[PDB]
């Protein structure tokens, strides 16, 4: 009962290549607040800022 | 709870914005900004896919 033919040999499966996706988002920029005038002249307000 | 599916799903941020902003295009029945996906499992597996 030993077969004369030799058995066929299986081919192993292909492994999966794990891949990541890196995307970026776009947040909208902020606008300016309102111009509020003050009492001070230029150099004092400049140094303060 | 709802942050945990965001952690475990691994979806990127832009498609997540797309999913919340337009749930109907991902196959939920449509209703304008009222058609809400729950935290049920059929609307987990489709995000995962």
């Amino acid at each position: 009962g030993q077969p004369l033919h030799l058995p066929i040999y299986a081919t192993p499966a292909d492994p999966k290549a794990l891949l990541s996706a890196a995307v970026a988002t776009s947040q909208g920029g902020g606008k300016l607040p309102e111009s509020f005038i003050s009492l001070w002249r230029f150099p004092h307000m400049l140094e303060n800022a | 709870q709802l942050t945990m599916i965001y952690r475990s799903s691994g979806i990127n941020e832009n498609a997540f914005r797309l999913f919340i902003e337009k749930p109907t295009i991902f196959g939920i029945p449509d209703e304008p900004n009222k058609a809400t996906p729950a935290h049920n499992a059929p609307t987990l597996i489709i995000l995962t896919r």
